[PDB]
Protein backbone atom coordinates (compact mmCIF):
# COMPACT_ATOMS: atom_id res chain seq x y z
CA UNK A 1 1.79 -3.07 -1.19
CA UNK A 2 0.00 0.00 0.00
CA UNK A 3 2.82 2.26 0.11
CA UNK A 4 5.89 3.87 -1.11
CA UNK A 5 8.31 6.62 -0.92
CA UNK A 6 10.43 7.94 -4.23
CA UNK A 7 12.93 10.62 -4.99
CA UNK A 8 13.23 11.79 -8.76
CA UNK A 9 16.57 13.66 -10.03
CA UNK A 10 17.11 15.11 -13.38
CA UNK A 11 20.37 16.82 -14.54
CA UNK A 12 20.21 18.61 -17.85
CA UNK A 13 23.19 19.68 -19.86
CA UNK A 14 23.06 23.03 -21.81
CA UNK A 15 25.88 24.14 -23.53
CA UNK A 16 26.91 27.35 -24.77
CA UNK A 17 23.99 28.26 -22.30
CA UNK A 18 25.64 27.79 -18.58
CA UNK A 19 25.96 25.30 -15.77
CA UNK A 20 24.04 22.21 -16.05
CA UNK A 21 20.34 22.54 -14.43
CA UNK A 22 19.68 19.81 -11.38
CA UNK A 23 16.25 19.42 -10.30
CA UNK A 24 14.83 16.67 -7.44
CA UNK A 25 11.45 15.96 -6.85
CA UNK A 26 10.37 13.96 -3.61
CA UNK A 27 7.13 12.16 -3.39
CA UNK A 28 4.99 9.71 -1.28
CA UNK A 29 2.82 7.45 -3.15
CA UNK A 30 1.21 10.43 -5.93
CA UNK A 31 1.77 13.19 -3.49
CA UNK A 32 4.72 15.16 -4.05
CA UNK A 33 6.30 16.95 -0.93
CA UNK A 34 9.60 18.05 -2.08
CA UNK A 35 11.45 19.91 -4.11
CA UNK A 36 15.21 21.43 -5.26
CA UNK A 37 15.86 23.17 -7.95
CA UNK A 38 19.61 24.46 -8.81
CA UNK A 39 18.38 27.25 -10.97
CA UNK A 40 16.30 28.86 -8.52
CA UNK A 41 17.10 32.74 -6.96
CA UNK A 42 18.58 30.99 -4.13
CA UNK A 43 18.63 27.04 -4.42
CA UNK A 44 17.58 25.43 -1.38
CA UNK A 45 15.32 22.83 -0.68
CA UNK A 46 11.21 23.71 -0.40
CA UNK A 47 8.08 21.91 1.17
CA UNK A 48 5.21 21.29 -0.90
CA UNK A 49 2.74 18.79 1.19
CA UNK A 50 1.23 20.56 4.78
CA UNK A 51 2.70 17.40 6.51
CA UNK A 52 6.21 18.25 5.95
CA UNK A 53 6.19 21.62 7.06
CA UNK A 54 6.46 20.69 10.33
CA UNK A 55 10.57 19.46 9.93
CA UNK A 56 13.25 21.94 11.90
CA UNK A 57 15.77 24.00 9.65
CA UNK A 58 18.26 20.78 10.72
CA UNK A 59 15.92 18.76 7.94
CA UNK A 60 16.09 21.76 5.24
CA UNK A 61 19.56 22.69 5.90
CA UNK A 62 20.67 18.78 5.61
CA UNK A 63 18.96 18.06 2.32
CA UNK A 64 19.85 21.60 0.72
CA UNK A 65 23.70 20.18 1.47
CA UNK A 66 23.05 16.80 -0.32
CA UNK A 67 20.99 17.89 -3.29
CA UNK A 68 24.03 20.96 -3.77
CA UNK A 69 26.60 17.99 -3.65
CA UNK A 70 24.40 15.94 -6.21
CA UNK A 71 24.20 19.40 -8.70
CA UNK A 72 27.82 19.63 -8.71
CA UNK A 73 28.30 15.53 -9.24
CA UNK A 74 25.29 15.40 -12.05
CA UNK A 75 27.39 17.90 -13.44
CA UNK A 76 30.45 16.12 -13.78
CA UNK A 77 29.03 12.67 -14.43
CA UNK A 78 26.96 14.60 -17.51
CA UNK A 79 30.90 15.42 -18.80
CA UNK A 80 31.65 11.41 -18.27
CA UNK A 81 28.86 10.07 -19.93
CA UNK A 82 29.56 11.97 -23.00
CA UNK A 83 32.92 11.47 -23.34
CA UNK A 84 31.71 7.26 -22.61
CA UNK A 85 29.33 7.59 -25.72
CA UNK A 86 31.86 9.69 -27.76
CA UNK A 87 29.53 12.48 -28.22
CA UNK A 88 30.03 15.66 -29.59
CA UNK A 89 30.10 18.97 -27.01
CA UNK A 90 27.45 20.62 -28.94
CA UNK A 91 24.02 18.85 -27.65
CA UNK A 92 22.41 18.81 -24.69
CA UNK A 93 22.06 15.71 -22.90
CA UNK A 94 20.13 14.28 -19.20
CA UNK A 95 20.54 11.84 -16.85
CA UNK A 96 17.78 10.54 -14.69
CA UNK A 97 17.85 9.24 -11.32
CA UNK A 98 15.01 7.28 -9.72
CA UNK A 99 14.96 5.46 -6.41
CA UNK A 100 13.18 4.53 -3.08
CA UNK A 101 11.21 2.09 -1.09
CA UNK A 102 7.75 -0.01 -1.28
CA UNK A 103 5.94 -1.18 1.62
CA UNK A 104 3.26 -3.30 1.99
CA UNK A 105 0.22 -3.35 3.81
CA UNK A 106 2.09 -4.48 6.94
CA UNK A 107 4.25 -1.62 7.13
CA UNK A 108 7.19 -3.90 5.80
CA UNK A 109 9.51 -3.17 2.83
CA UNK A 110 8.54 -5.29 -0.29
CA UNK A 111 11.29 -3.57 -2.41
CA UNK A 112 13.93 -1.04 -3.02
CA UNK A 113 14.70 0.68 -6.23
CA UNK A 114 17.84 2.65 -7.64
CA UNK A 115 17.57 3.55 -11.53
CA UNK A 116 19.36 5.91 -13.69
CA UNK A 117 18.65 6.46 -17.48
CA UNK A 118 20.82 8.10 -20.01
CA UNK A 119 18.65 10.51 -22.32
CA UNK A 120 15.67 8.51 -21.49
CA UNK A 121 16.55 4.99 -21.95
CA UNK A 122 17.75 2.50 -18.93
CA UNK A 123 21.45 3.16 -18.14
CA UNK A 124 22.24 1.52 -14.96
CA UNK A 125 19.84 -0.43 -11.75
CA UNK A 126 20.58 -1.77 -8.71
CA UNK A 127 19.01 -5.42 -8.67
CA UNK A 128 16.11 -6.69 -6.33
CA UNK A 129 19.11 -8.16 -3.89
CA UNK A 130 20.39 -5.06 -3.11
CA UNK A 131 23.80 -5.68 -4.45
CA UNK A 132 24.51 -6.23 -7.92
CA UNK A 133 23.67 -3.78 -10.96
CA UNK A 134 22.31 -3.91 -14.51
CA UNK A 135 24.05 -1.80 -17.07
CA UNK A 136 22.49 -1.81 -20.09
CA UNK A 137 25.41 -1.05 -22.42
CA UNK A 138 29.13 -1.03 -22.71
CA UNK A 139 29.34 2.77 -21.39
CA UNK A 140 27.21 1.55 -18.29
CA UNK A 141 29.75 -0.70 -17.50
CA UNK A 142 32.32 1.66 -16.36
CA UNK A 143 29.79 3.00 -14.02
CA UNK A 144 29.42 -0.25 -12.91
CA UNK A 145 33.12 -1.13 -12.34
CA UNK A 146 33.55 2.15 -10.47
CA UNK A 147 30.09 1.93 -8.48
CA UNK A 148 31.69 -1.86 -7.51
CA UNK A 149 35.19 -0.56 -6.79
CA UNK A 150 33.24 1.87 -4.30
CA UNK A 151 31.00 -0.23 -2.68
CA UNK A 152 28.05 1.65 -3.94
CA UNK A 153 24.89 -1.04 -3.86
CA UNK A 154 25.96 -2.12 0.06
CA UNK A 155 25.27 1.50 1.07
CA UNK A 156 22.33 1.74 -1.23
CA UNK A 157 20.96 -1.18 0.75
CA UNK A 158 21.24 0.01 4.25
CA UNK A 159 19.69 2.83 3.04
CA UNK A 160 16.47 1.45 1.34
CA UNK A 161 16.05 -0.88 4.12
CA UNK A 162 16.87 1.52 6.67
CA UNK A 163 16.67 5.64 6.56
CA UNK A 164 13.78 5.12 3.36
CA UNK A 165 11.50 2.99 5.33
CA UNK A 166 12.14 5.24 8.77
CA UNK A 167 11.79 8.14 6.96
CA UNK A 168 8.70 6.36 4.60
CA UNK A 169 6.65 5.77 7.85
CA UNK A 170 7.32 8.91 9.64
CA UNK A 171 5.41 10.46 6.56
CA UNK A 172 3.07 8.85 6.88
CA UNK A 173 1.89 9.21 10.41
CA UNK A 174 2.53 13.03 10.14
CA UNK A 175 0.41 13.00 6.61
CA UNK A 176 -1.96 9.99 8.04
CA UNK A 177 -5.55 12.18 7.01
CA UNK A 178 -4.61 13.32 3.26
CA UNK A 179 -1.99 10.08 2.76
CA UNK A 180 -3.71 6.70 4.50
CA UNK A 181 -6.88 7.93 3.36
CA UNK A 182 -8.29 6.29 -0.03
CA UNK A 183 -10.60 8.61 -1.78
CA UNK A 184 -12.94 6.81 -3.95
CA UNK A 185 -13.80 8.24 -7.30
CA UNK A 186 -17.14 9.61 -8.36
CA UNK A 187 -17.94 7.94 -11.53
CA UNK A 188 -20.99 8.36 -14.27
CA UNK A 189 -21.59 7.78 -17.65
CA UNK A 190 -22.45 10.17 -20.21
CA UNK A 191 -23.73 10.22 -23.80
CA UNK A 192 -22.61 12.19 -26.90
CA UNK A 193 -23.98 11.54 -30.58
CA UNK A 194 -21.74 11.34 -33.14
CA UNK A 195 -24.35 10.98 -35.44
CA UNK A 196 -28.28 9.91 -35.94
CA UNK A 197 -26.59 6.03 -36.05
CA UNK A 198 -23.78 6.32 -33.23
CA UNK A 199 -22.83 7.38 -29.79
CA UNK A 200 -20.03 7.88 -27.82
CA UNK A 201 -20.43 6.55 -24.30
CA UNK A 202 -18.25 8.03 -22.10
CA UNK A 203 -17.10 6.61 -18.35
CA UNK A 204 -15.71 9.00 -16.08
CA UNK A 205 -13.95 8.93 -12.74
CA UNK A 206 -12.92 11.73 -10.88
CA UNK A 207 -11.34 12.72 -7.77
CA UNK A 208 -9.81 9.90 -7.28
CA UNK A 209 -6.46 8.64 -4.65
CA UNK A 210 -4.08 7.39 -5.24
CA UNK A 211 -3.62 7.90 -9.07
CA UNK A 212 -4.11 3.60 -9.57
CA UNK A 213 -7.13 2.63 -11.13
CA UNK A 214 -8.61 0.29 -13.77
CA UNK A 215 -11.65 1.49 -16.00
CA UNK A 216 -12.78 -1.03 -18.53
CA UNK A 217 -15.91 -1.16 -21.46
CA UNK A 218 -17.61 -4.45 -21.78
CA UNK A 219 -19.96 -4.94 -24.47
CA UNK A 220 -22.37 -8.15 -23.23
CA UNK A 221 -19.06 -9.15 -21.12
CA UNK A 222 -16.76 -9.34 -23.76
CA UNK A 223 -13.74 -6.86 -23.19
CA UNK A 224 -13.50 -3.74 -25.71
CA UNK A 225 -10.11 -2.95 -25.52
CA UNK A 226 -9.27 -2.68 -29.03
CA UNK A 227 -12.55 -0.22 -29.40
CA UNK A 228 -11.84 1.94 -26.30
CA UNK A 229 -10.02 5.57 -26.27
CA UNK A 230 -8.72 5.48 -23.01
CA UNK A 231 -7.13 8.75 -21.87
CA UNK A 232 -4.06 8.65 -19.49
CA UNK A 233 -4.98 9.34 -15.74
CA UNK A 234 -4.46 13.21 -15.36
CA UNK A 235 -4.25 15.08 -11.97
CA UNK A 236 -6.89 17.86 -11.29
CA UNK A 237 -4.76 20.06 -9.47
CA UNK A 238 -6.01 19.40 -5.77
CA UNK A 239 -4.16 16.46 -4.80
CA UNK A 240 -6.76 14.33 -6.71
CA UNK A 241 -6.54 12.55 -10.21
CA UNK A 242 -9.33 11.87 -13.34
CA UNK A 243 -9.35 9.67 -15.70
CA UNK A 244 -12.02 8.56 -18.37
CA UNK A 245 -12.70 5.39 -21.02
CA UNK A 246 -15.03 6.04 -24.49
CA UNK A 247 -16.24 3.29 -26.92
CA UNK A 248 -18.82 4.42 -30.09
CA UNK A 249 -21.43 2.25 -29.63
CA UNK A 250 -24.34 1.81 -32.52
CA UNK A 251 -27.46 3.51 -31.28
CA UNK A 252 -29.98 2.05 -29.38
CA UNK A 253 -27.29 -0.72 -28.23
CA UNK A 254 -26.00 1.30 -25.18
CA UNK A 255 -27.38 -1.30 -22.91
CA UNK A 256 -25.42 -3.79 -23.91
CA UNK A 257 -22.24 -1.89 -22.77
CA UNK A 258 -20.70 -1.37 -19.08
CA UNK A 259 -18.44 0.11 -17.23
CA UNK A 260 -15.95 -1.59 -14.95
CA UNK A 261 -14.09 0.46 -12.26
CA UNK A 262 -11.23 -1.42 -9.76
CA UNK A 263 -9.87 1.47 -7.21
CA UNK A 264 -8.70 1.13 -3.85
CA UNK A 265 -11.32 2.93 -2.12
CA UNK A 266 -13.58 1.14 -3.62
CA UNK A 267 -14.06 -2.42 -1.40
CA UNK A 268 -15.66 -4.04 -4.75
CA UNK A 269 -15.24 -3.21 -8.02
CA UNK A 270 -18.12 -1.02 -9.92
CA UNK A 271 -20.58 -1.85 -13.27
CA UNK A 272 -22.15 0.84 -14.90
CA UNK A 273 -24.45 1.32 -17.75
CA UNK A 274 -25.66 4.94 -19.30
CA UNK A 275 -28.53 6.44 -17.30
CA UNK A 276 -30.77 8.37 -19.31
CA UNK B 1 14.42 12.17 3.28
CA UNK B 2 16.73 11.70 0.18
CA UNK B 3 20.23 9.03 0.70
CA UNK B 4 23.68 10.48 1.05
CA UNK B 5 24.98 7.91 -1.54
CA UNK B 6 26.68 10.31 -3.79
CA UNK B 7 29.00 8.92 -6.61
CA UNK B 8 30.08 10.22 -9.94
CA UNK B 9 29.05 8.32 -12.58
CA UNK C 1 18.86 9.17 -27.32
CA UNK C 2 15.40 8.93 -27.21
CA UNK C 3 13.17 11.30 -28.44
CA UNK C 4 8.64 10.93 -27.35
CA UNK C 5 6.44 12.92 -28.43
CA UNK C 6 4.13 15.02 -25.49
CA UNK C 7 0.42 13.83 -24.94
CA UNK C 8 -1.83 16.71 -24.31
CA UNK C 9 -5.05 16.56 -22.38
CA UNK C 10 -7.11 19.62 -22.18
CA UNK C 11 -9.96 20.00 -19.47
CA UNK C 12 -11.31 21.44 -16.50
CA UNK C 13 -10.26 20.68 -12.66
CA UNK C 14 -13.98 20.77 -11.53
CA UNK C 15 -17.04 19.79 -14.15
CA UNK C 16 -17.84 22.65 -16.46
CA UNK C 17 -20.95 24.92 -15.03
CA UNK C 18 -20.96 28.77 -17.56
CA UNK C 19 -20.55 31.85 -14.79
CA UNK C 20 -18.91 29.37 -12.12
CA UNK C 21 -15.21 29.87 -11.20
CA UNK C 22 -13.00 26.46 -11.66
CA UNK C 23 -9.46 25.72 -13.35
CA UNK C 24 -7.93 24.99 -16.91
CA UNK C 25 -6.00 22.28 -17.22
CA UNK C 26 -3.35 21.45 -19.84
CA UNK C 27 -1.58 18.05 -18.60
CA UNK C 28 1.64 17.06 -20.86
CA UNK C 29 2.98 13.83 -20.28
CA UNK C 30 4.97 11.04 -22.22
CA UNK C 31 7.53 13.07 -23.51
CA UNK C 32 11.63 13.21 -24.08
CA UNK C 33 13.89 15.54 -23.51
CA UNK C 34 12.41 17.87 -20.66
CA UNK C 35 12.12 21.47 -22.76
CA UNK C 36 8.84 22.32 -23.72
CA UNK C 37 6.63 24.96 -24.42
CA UNK C 38 3.02 25.21 -23.20
CA UNK C 39 0.46 28.32 -23.91
CA UNK C 40 -3.10 28.23 -22.66
CA UNK C 41 -5.46 30.57 -24.85
CA UNK C 42 -8.40 32.31 -24.05
CA UNK C 43 -9.83 32.75 -27.71
CA UNK C 44 -6.82 32.59 -29.50
CA UNK C 45 -4.85 34.59 -27.67
CA UNK C 46 -2.08 34.00 -24.55
CA UNK C 47 -3.68 33.75 -20.70
CA UNK C 48 -1.25 36.01 -18.82
CA UNK C 49 -1.10 34.46 -14.97
CA UNK C 50 -0.26 30.76 -16.00
CA UNK C 51 1.10 28.49 -13.45
CA UNK C 52 2.92 25.00 -13.41
CA UNK C 53 3.91 22.21 -11.27
CA UNK C 54 7.30 20.77 -10.91
CA UNK C 55 9.66 18.97 -13.16
CA UNK C 56 8.73 15.08 -12.53
CA UNK C 57 8.57 12.03 -14.85
CA UNK C 58 7.15 8.50 -15.12
CA UNK C 59 8.67 4.93 -14.45
CA UNK C 60 9.01 5.00 -18.61
CA UNK C 61 11.47 8.10 -17.86
CA UNK C 62 8.69 9.93 -19.45
CA UNK C 63 8.77 13.88 -18.21
CA UNK C 64 4.99 14.96 -17.40
CA UNK C 65 4.08 19.06 -16.31
CA UNK C 66 0.54 20.60 -15.28
CA UNK C 67 -0.07 23.88 -16.90
CA UNK C 68 -3.43 25.99 -15.05
CA UNK C 69 -5.07 28.94 -14.58
CA UNK C 70 -8.24 30.17 -13.24
CA UNK C 71 -10.99 31.07 -15.91
CA UNK C 72 -14.92 31.07 -15.69
CA UNK C 73 -16.26 28.93 -18.60
CA UNK C 74 -19.13 30.98 -21.22
CA UNK C 75 -21.13 30.16 -23.91
CA UNK C 76 -18.83 32.56 -26.17
CA UNK C 77 -15.24 32.26 -24.91
CA UNK C 78 -13.28 29.39 -26.53
CA UNK C 79 -10.17 27.64 -24.97
CA UNK C 80 -7.08 25.43 -26.18
CA UNK C 81 -3.56 24.31 -24.80
CA UNK C 82 -0.85 25.08 -27.46
CA UNK C 83 2.50 23.26 -26.98
CA UNK C 84 5.64 23.13 -28.90
CA UNK C 85 8.63 20.22 -28.41
CA UNK C 86 11.57 19.54 -30.50
CA UNK C 87 9.70 16.46 -31.34
CA UNK C 88 7.36 18.40 -33.09
CA UNK C 89 7.30 20.18 -36.84
CA UNK C 90 4.73 22.41 -36.01
CA UNK C 91 2.88 23.19 -32.46
CA UNK C 92 0.09 21.17 -31.87
CA UNK C 93 -3.42 22.64 -30.53
CA UNK C 94 -5.86 20.92 -28.43
CA UNK C 95 -8.92 23.00 -27.73
CA UNK C 96 -11.06 22.58 -24.39
CA UNK C 97 -14.10 20.50 -24.95
CA UNK C 98 -16.45 20.11 -21.62
CA UNK C 99 -17.28 17.03 -22.96
CA UNK C 100 -13.51 15.60 -22.62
Amino acid sequence: GSHSMRYFYTAMSRPGRGEPRFIAVGYVDDTQFVRFDSDAASPRTEPRAPWIEQEGPEYWDRNTQIFKTNTQTYRESLRNLRGYYNQSEAGSHIIQRMYGCDLGPDGRLLRGHDQSAYDGKDYIALNEDLSSWTAADTAAQITQRKWEAARVAEQLRAYLEGLCVEWLRRYLENGKETLQRADPPKTHVTHHPVSDHEATLRCWALGFYPAEITLTWQRDGEDQTQDTELVETRPAGDRTFQKWAAVVVPSGEEQRYTCHVQHEGLPKPLTLRWEP
Amino acid sequence: NPDIVIYQY
Amino acid sequence: MIQRTPKIQVYSRHPAENGKSNFLNCYVSGFHPSDIEVDLLKNGERIEKVEHSDLSFSKDWSFYLLYYTEFTPTEKDEYACRVNHVTLSQPKIVKWDRDM
